[PDB]
């Protein structure tokens, strides 16, 4: 499948999925073909200018004919779809014809952009990011989340309805259980978020997949948040379905593998990386992510300078004691 | 092989046992060894499976000491099989492997420093450091007899060179030989078997069949030992042993017996350092021209070519390196000739390539060579037909200098520091800048201390360094932006970490420009401003590292001089029977090589027992990947050698200082006005990422100045930038996310539309209008509207236009019914962020604009800057509106919700006591005394606890009250629990107050209680909980007796109130109650002892059943808070030896500079002081040494000594008798099964004590063994006394003269014991002496007294016969004591020190 543009008038640095081109100033080209149709997508831009933010929009191919027009008043580069097949299927052949456009890659071994979005689903997407209108979602790295709107009109789409976690309220924790709820987050996790929210575990894991894409494409600070959220309390609860467990160090590692170096000091959060991975009660079943993070990532996480220059809470208040000793 | 019997025969050489089974040393030699074992661990954080698993082992051996011996000894007299070693040259052993080796490694090096194996010219010695050693070496050679003379044509050779392949090619049946000769032959087995292993290079197997494993930890002794074999080939035993001098007196290093047997051969001196061999010959003219003949017959030189192939130093001008005259040169290579001959090939592999043969003669004014990576050159004085780093050679007999040496740092080092650096930029990354700068300043700081005065001299060095200096900041400024830039702030670099700079340390010449260097400020008053005015060069300069380490020459010098005064302080001490005191050496501390500071420290005894330490440390970089750039020193040996804090401080002043360094970052864009430096194994060593160091800095990098040709503007923001900086444009657009700016804009419209509907009549208004208004306008920065308009009752009279803060404008001139606002909002940086300017400019530019549309000419232009978070405003103005502006935009920037945000948010991407007496209802929480214990460290370790009550303080500031809640020992991941528990209780507490009694705020004294009370809070929302800064002794509460009393009794749980305050605030205001109360409860925290005595000390006004603290008069309070009030203080003191300085408070800051010295008869008050001394109780240390069956551990019980020290006194030394029966099946054990009090003198010093009592009478005494006397003192010594001894003897020479001393050590809050078995040697000497009152006396000695197993227990009871009189206590009644006394006896209870008839 494809999806056409209608022009080329700006220098920008275009992204499908994971791959990243580069557009010159009314260069000749007039899309993408070839889009492997099963998936959602993401067709991103960072305009070569340096005045616009990262912004994209996600689709999926079977829900309709998408197209990329770029818009003057506006000034950016915005996805409509042809109502009309016709005329839409008429655009390609000229584009495809004349060529113009742009062949979508066949895959690497390691089959990368299912294992980053295998979980996720437009529809779901699409109450996340709400504007009814459009069968295809805008995300830019300026959008806020819900959570902290109401923690704190605007249009209501240009904030990312993500599901809202908090591990400090009441939600969280119940009356009668405050230290058992906030030590070990299985209640929250399984009965308030699993049974109650998600209604499965794909769906929690496809919200955590998008919130991970959106923070790494648009480096959007909500996203990401979000992200490290829905690791954290997998991993700061000691009952999980051992379905998840065995799914999560795979989806981890594919994540942080295809994570690009310049955007990691911006995604990666030290604490929480540090806590699942090292103290977490399911630091053991994430073997493969803890191994490339180490890698990748080693003085986020600890790994070895000379001193230049020449507490107790965590332990009982000692009243005396007997000592056997030197002097 | 025999070389060595013969000289071994000659030294008469005491072959080293295999450790005996009571062997005196070896828990040290133990503990040694595992720490050396451990310390590779010590920094790194995260250790992965084998490092984590080694580190297993060592604990495991650590923690049964005596069992580890056994199992080390069994494999040195057993094992000869051994796991494969890897290798990478570096070595890895196994774990369970190493700690043998270790063990064995310091036992033999201890062993042979007390037999003199090594004689002193083998190096790395213990005595110095390298540096040290080339100094002592060129001195050594300065001072030969008539060395330099070259009157009758006399020469002088040094000869350096490698004994090539020594390591390598060792045969181990020879080894085992010669190990034999000085080993105990098990432990000759175990390490030449050790050496015959597998080694796995990562794929192949092979056999070590001959060569050493440098990796192995006792490889430095084998190394060594057998370098000695080499040393006697080239020395011939009579040179060695004129060298070493004799067994019985043997010769420091370079030092003779007499001038003849210095001039009796041509070697005068010899030195190896490891592999390196140096020997200095004197020739006569014949005795060398006719060795130079016997050479060149057997390598006669035709065509006088023996000149080309002579090595030669480069480093030095042509002038200044060897001259190579034919006779020098031949004689050079006759000396080596000759030295070549007598080392068979086999031992090592010596070639002319390798060395280097320098010749001083009347042709060769220069002598050379190469030590330690220095390369030295010396020059006589007489010779003398280059200011840098030279040592002057003082002759020892004149007094006078003679030489001169001169240092450059060798080509072989200057490579290697190159390297480092070329690796710093290559090493793979993606590396944060700031570690990038730790790397750079530890290559930097490494060779700075090491060579010191050599750099200054080295050329070449100093280029490289600035190159180095210079591409460690290009990698930084590309990390920053593609592009180069034009200038760049040096602050980013040079300022210290503390403040969010790189922390680089500099060696170059580095301007900083004037622009960089001003600053602002916003008042409540007006915006003021600082610009820099003129300065010399070098106040333009950044400080370099240059002039911050002292010269090796200066160290040494002023080292023999601090150590000389030490040795003549000690002389004088013992002169007058004393034991000589730190603070008589302090100000000497930091001086000295090693430092002054070492005689004092702790693990001093220990490390007498660490011997091999250079050599060592040296020999790591074979069995450890990564090692200390530092290994040439060793703090706990040499103490530190450096201090750079100095650096520091200079750098931040050169810059500015603090004001001006900030304005450089986004530090003002917090909100914060004042900077106090909170950014975030026990240590930090911390690094900042790119992100957070880049939008610190960003005010400065992102700006015109520093990056042109690219300027934007981004989307929904008023910012520009200035270039593609990674990561500063997210920051930024995340910081501004959700259309900040936008509302920033309409919420301060907003603001101040409201508070002029306020003053509509008052000003006149006749109405208020906000514009509605573009969007987008709030960042059109190029044109503007009115976003409020004004109208007019009748008509304003308005000045022209002038600033908010300008001051008589007069308002003659103009008249108009119409007023119009414009707020405008900008994100400055370094280059731009006058906004007072900003404004003018903006609003002379827009209202004269055929493009801005304002409705009228008057009107009020506002400008907030969001990146410096400064304001100003600028317009026409009528009377009453400029003071109400004023007012207005100060508390809109305070309060306005918007700009909160903005701070916030901006807090957050940096990763960011007057209140506490207002109305709100505040309570302070204290957990500290909440789960508390008790503590039974046995020798071994497995350190038992048990848990007594505790207490939750609650406390209100204001008002006093407290809530104690008691936390029963029934209630008990144990110290977490704590936390939970309390935070349930204080919920539990506010849940009981109506809403009118809960506390708007709770503030929590430990961080830890924060996450858990937020948690049982959630259904407050309005109570804050707020942790603090301030330290805060409430944890002291315990030490008031009717709290603890209470909690210990309790018997459950149980909410018991008091009030602290105790109606002070009767009279005084609660500010000041704390104040006291604070005084009073830092005090108990730092002598529970010295406080208490403060408020017993007067009965007579003392304590209602109601209060906590003696009903103290108001005077009698200002002079007892007057008396703690130095206290706190001199705990500061004596802790940080700071006699006096600026008054500057102390309740929430340890430290700050000084160190300028400015500026030039009922008492029976004791009685008291001896009330409180079970407190004494409350820490007993046990001393202890290794069990042995046939040695045997004597037991005391508790209650004894519990009245002991409660009959004690605390300036007085008191003494008994314990009476011992071995118990039923247990010949070894004893048990102190009686004390007897008995008639006694005693003194501070010493004591008079009464004989042997005779138990004969009183009932009961039968079947009972005497043991001996237990006794009082208030200074703590390792041995017995010359008092004790003289003691010692008077009771026991006979008829029993066995019975032990159990001498104890009273200081506040610790009792100290220890068990002395004295020598018959001592028996003696006492018994030459009487009445001692002096701990050292002449010819007293501590060798007499041995140790003697000593134990304490809960499990039994003793029983305690007083004289019959009930007096023991003749202090007071000197004369009707008599020593020889023949007294009774009876069952009864004793009576204190001061019982009242004494």
């Amino acid at each position: 499948n494809t999806v056409p543009f209608t022009s080329a008038p700006i220098e920008v640095t275009i992204g499908i999925d994971q791959y990243s081109f580069n557009v010159k100033e009314n260069q000749p080209f007039h899309g993408i073909k070839d889009i492997p149709i099963g998936h959602v997508h993401v067709i991103h831009f960072q305009h070569a200018d340096n005045s616009s933010m990262r912004y994209g929009y996600w689709f999926d191919c079977r829900m309709g004919n998408f197209y990329i027009q770029y818009d003057p008043k506006d000034g950016l580069y915005k996805m409509m779809e042809e109502r009309d097949g016709a005329k839409f299927e008429n655009i390609v052949h000229n584009f495809k014809e004349r060529q113009m456009m742009v062949s979508y890659p066949k895959i690497d071994e390691d089959d990368t952009w299912y294992n980053l979005t295998e979980f996720v689903q437009m529809d779901k997407i699409r109450k996340i990011v709400r504007k009814d209108e459009n069968q295809f979602s805008y995300v830019d790295s300026s959008m806020t989340t819900v959570q902290e709107n109401e923690l704190l009109e605007d249009d209501p789409a240009h904030s990312l309805n993500y599901t809202v976690i908090n591990f400090k309220s009441r939600e969280a924790i119940r009356p009668g259980h405050e230290m058992e709820d906030f030590l070990d987050k299985s209640y929250y996790l399984n009965t308030v978020m699993l049974q109650g929210i998600f209604k499965n575990s794909s769906n929690y894991f496809g919200e955590l997949q998008f919130a991970f894409l959106n923070a790494m494409f648009f480096g959007n600070y909500g996203s990401s948040l979000q992200w490290h959220a829905m690791i954290e309390l997998i991993c700061s609860s000691a009952t999980v379905p051992k379905h998840m467990l065995d799914k999560l160090d795979e989806i981890l590692y594919y994540q942080i593998k295809t994570l690009p170096e310049q955007y990691s000091d911006i995604l990666l959060n030290e604490r929480v990386w540090n806590i699942c991975l090292y103290s977490s009660f399911q630091k053991n079943s994430l073997h493969n992510t803890e191994k490339i993070m180490e890698n990748k990532y080693p003085e986020l996480l600890g790994k070895d300078d000379a001193l230049i220059y020449g507490d107790d809470e965590h332990n009982p208040t000692i009243v005396g004691g007997l000592y056997y000793q030197r002097p | 092989s025999g070389v060595m019997v013969e000289w071994l025969e000659s030294r008469s050489f005491s072959p080293i046992p295999f450790p005996p089974l009571t062997y005196k040393n070896d828990t040290k030699i133990l503990v040694l060894a595992l720490e050396d074992l451990k310390d590779v661990y010590a920094s790194k954080v995260r250790l992965n499976a084998s490092e984590r698993e080694e580190l297993a082992l060592i604990e495991e051996a650590y923690d049964n000491p005596h069992d580890t011996l056994n199992r080390i000894k069994k494999y040195l007299l057993t094992q000869r099989v051994f796991k494969p070693v890897d290798i990478t040259p570096v070595y890895s052993v196994d774990p369970l492997e190493k700690i043998t080796d270790a063990y064995l490694d310091q036992y033999l090096w201890y062993e042979a420093d007390q037999r003199k194996l090594f004689p002193n010219w083998i190096k790395p010695s213990d005595s110095e450091i390298p540096p040290l050693l080339v100094y002592k070496w060129t001195q050594g050679i300065n001072n030969l007899s008539e060395i330099w003379d070259v009157s009758r044509g006399q020469s002088a050779v040094l000869l350096e060179t490698t004994l090539g392949e020594m390591a390598e090619k060792i045969d181990f049946t020879l080894l085992n030989r010669l190990l034999r000769l000085i080993v105990d032959p098990n432990i000759a087995d175990y390490i030449t078997a050790k050496n015959n292993v597998v080694i796995n290079f990562k794929d192949m197997s092979h056999v070590n069949k001959y060569g050493l494993i440098r990796g192995l930890k006792f490889a430095s002794f084998i190394f060594q030992y057998y370098g000695l074999v080499i040393d006697l080939l080239l020395l011939g035993q009579e040179r060695a042993t004129d060298l070493a001098g004799p067994a019985n007196n043997p010769n420091e290093f370079m030092q003779f017996k007499s001038k003849e047997v210095e001039k009796a051969h041509p070697i005068r001196l010899y030195t190896r350092y490891l592999d390196r061999i140096y020997m200095l010959f004197h020739f006569e003219e014949d005795e060398g021209e006719e060795l130079t003949d016997e050479y060149l017959a057997e390598n006669p030189d035709p065509n006088f070519e023996n000149s080309i192939g002579y090595n030669n130093r480069k480093c030095w001008p042509k002038d200044s390196r060897m001259r190579l005259i034919r006779q020098d040169v031949n004689l050079g290579r006759a000396v080596f000739w000759e030295i070549q001959s007598r080392v068979p090939t086999s031992l090592t592999s010596i070639k002319w390539e390798n060395a280097f043969v320098s010749v001083y003669s009347k042709n060769n004014p220069n002598l050379l060579f190469s030590m330690c990576g220095f390369e030295v050159r010396i020059l006589p004085r007489q010779r003398m037909e280059n200011d840098e780093g030279v040592w002057d050679l003082v002759d020892e007999r004149t007094k006078q200098r003679t030489a001169k040496a001169y240092l450059k740092v060798s080509e072989e080092e200057i490579k290697k520091f190159d390297s480092r650096i070329r690796g710093i930029l290559m090493a793979s990354g993606s590396t944060t800048f700031t570690k990038v700068a730790a790397k750079w300043n530890t290559s930097l700081i490494s060779l700075f201390t090491y060579f010191r005065e050599a750099i200054v001299a080295t050329e070449p060095l100093l280029d490289i360094l600035v190159k180095g200096e210079t591409r460690i900041q290009n990698r930084v400024k590309l990390g920053l932006n593609s592009k180069m830039p034009t200038r760049f702030p040096p602050a980013v670099f040079y300022t210290p970490k503390e403040l969010g700079g790189l922390g680089m340390i500099s060696a170059s010449h580095i301007l900083i420009p004037a622009s960089d260097l001003s600053w602002s400020k916003q008042t409540d008053t007006g915006i003021t401003h600082f610009r820099a005015g003129m300065t010399h060069e070098d106040e333009k300069l950044i400080p370099t590292i240059f002039r911050y380490i002292t010269t090796w020459e200066n160290e040494f010098l002023d080292s023999q001089r601090v150590w000389a005064e030490y040795a003549t302080k000690r002389q004088e001490a013992i002169q007058q029977n004393r034991r000589l005191a730190f603070e008589e050496l302090e100000g000497s501390w930091d001086r000295g090589i090693p430092r002054i500071s070492t005689l004092f420290q702790r693990d001093r005894h220990t490390l007498a027992y660490d011997r091999g330490h250079r050599i060592r440390r040296e020999f790591k970089q074979y069995s450890l990947e990564r090692n200390s750039p530092f290994w040439w020193t060793n703090s706990h040996h040499d103490g530190k050698l450096w201090n750079l804090n100095a650096y520091r401080t200079d750098v931040i002043q050169a810059l500015g200082g603090i004001e001006t360094i900030l304005e450089h970052t986004l530090f003002k864009g917090t909100g914060f006005n004042s900077w106090e430096g909170l950014f975030w194994q026990r240590t930090g060593l911390s690094q900042i990422p790119n992100r957070r160091f880049t939008l610190w800095w960003s005010p400065t990098i992102n700006r015109a100045n520093v990056y042109v040709g690219f300027l934007v503007q981004l989307d929904l923001t008023g910012i520009f930038l200035h270039g593609k900086i990674p990561t500063l444009k997210i920051s930024l657009i995340q910081i501004f996310r959700a259309h900040l700016w936008q509302k920033i804009h309409e919420s301060i419209v907003f603001d101040i539309c409201q508070i002029l509907d306020g003053e509509l009549d008052v000003l006149q208004i006749e109405s208020v209008t906000k514009e509605t208004v573009h969007p987008r306008k709030s960042y059109k920065m190029n044109s503007s509207a009115a976003d409020i308009t004004m109208e007019s009752v009748h008509e304003w009279e308005v000045s022209k236009p002038s600033l908010l803060h300008e001051t008589n404008d007069s308002f003659k001139g103009l008249i108009t019914n119409k007023m119009w606002f414009d707020v405008q909002l900008r994100y400055g940086d370094y280059d731009s962020h006058d906004i007072s300017r900003y404004v003018r400019a903006k609003f002379l530019d827009y209202t004269t604009d055929n493009v801005s549309m304002y409705p009228s000419p008057t009107g009020v232009m506002i400008g907030i800057d969001l990146a410096y978070n400064m304001y100003d405003a600028y317009g026409n103005w009528f009377n009453g509106l400029k003071p109400l502006i004023q007012n207005s935009m100060r508390t809109i920037m305070k309060a306005n919700p918007a700009l909160y945000v903005l701070r916030e948010r901006i807090r957050k991407g940096l990763q960011i006591y007057a209140e506490l007496f207002n109305n709100d209802i505040k309570l302070f929480v204290d957990d500290t005394n909440v789960y508390r214990v008790t503590v039974h460290k046995t020798f071994e370790g497995n350190v038992a606890t048990k848990a007594i009550n505790g207490c939750i303080f609650t406390l209100n500031p204001k008002t006093g009250h407290l809530f104690l809640k008691i936390i029963h020992t029934s209630v008990w991941r144990l110290s977490q629990l704590a936390k939970w528990k309390t935070a349930e209780e204080v919920s539990a507490l506010v849940r009981s107050l109506p809403k009118e009694e809960q506390p708007k705020q709770i503030i929590v004294t430990r961080k830890a209680m924060l996450d858990p009370l937020e948690v049982h809070m959630l259904d407050f929302p309005n109570i804050a909980i707020r942790p603090t800064e301030n330290r805060l002794p409430f944890s002291a509460a315990m030490s008031i007796d009717k709290l603890s009393d209470v909690v210990m009794k309790a018997t459950e749980p149980q909410m018991v109130l008091f009030n602290i305050y105790d109606d002070w605030l009767d009279r005084l205001s609660s500010y000041t109650a704390f104040s006291r109360l604070t005084l009073l409860l830092r005090a108990l925290k730092t002598n529970e002892e010295s406080a208490k005595m403060i408020l017993l000390s007067d009965p007579t006004i003392t304590i209602k059943s109601y209060h906590l603290w003696p009903s103290f008069t108001d005077e009698q309070w200002i002079t007892i808070e007057s008396q703690m009030r130095d206290l706190i203080l001199t705990e500061y003191g004596r802790k940080y030896n700071v006699n006096i300085s600026a008054l500057t408070q102390t309740e929430i800051k340890d430290i700050i500079l000084g160190q300028n010295i400015k500026a030039p008869n009922e008492w029976r008050k004791s009685a008291i002081a001896n009330t409180l001394l079970y407190l004494r109780l409350k820490n007993i240390y046990v001393s202890a040494d290794d069990f042995v069956e046939e040695q045997n551990v004597y037991v005391l019980p508790k209650n004894l000594l519990k009245k002991f020290i409660e009959i004690s006194d605390v300036k007085i030394q008191v003494a008994a008798f314990i009476y011992g029966m071995s118990a039923k099946d247990h010949p070894k054990v004893k048990e102190i099964k009686t004390v007897v009090l008995v008639p006694q003198l005693g003194h501070v010093g010493s004591v008079q004590i009464s004989n042997i009592p005779d138990i004969g009478d009183l009932p009961d005494t039968e079947g009972l063994e005497l043991l001996g006397w237990i006794h009082t003192q208030t200074e703590e010594l390792k041995f017995m006394a010359a008092s004790e001894v003289a003691t010692h003897s008077k009771l026991f020479a006979d008829k029993k003269r066995d019975c032990i001393d159990i001498s104890i050590f009273s200081t506040p809050g610790s009792v100290s014991l220890s068990a002395y078995n004295l020598t018959d040697e001592g028996y003696q000497w006492g018994e030459e002496n009487k009445d001692i009152m002096n701990v050292l006396s002449e010819g007293f000695e501590p060798t007499f007294s041995t140790h003697a197993q000593l134990l304490l227990s809960d499990r039994i009871t003793g029983n305690f016969i007083i004289p019959s009189g009930n007096v023991w206590n003749y202090t007071f009644m000197g004369t009707a004591f008599n020593q020889e006394g023949d007294y009774n006896f009876k069952y009864g209870i004793p009576l204190e020190f001061y019982n009242e008839m004494h």
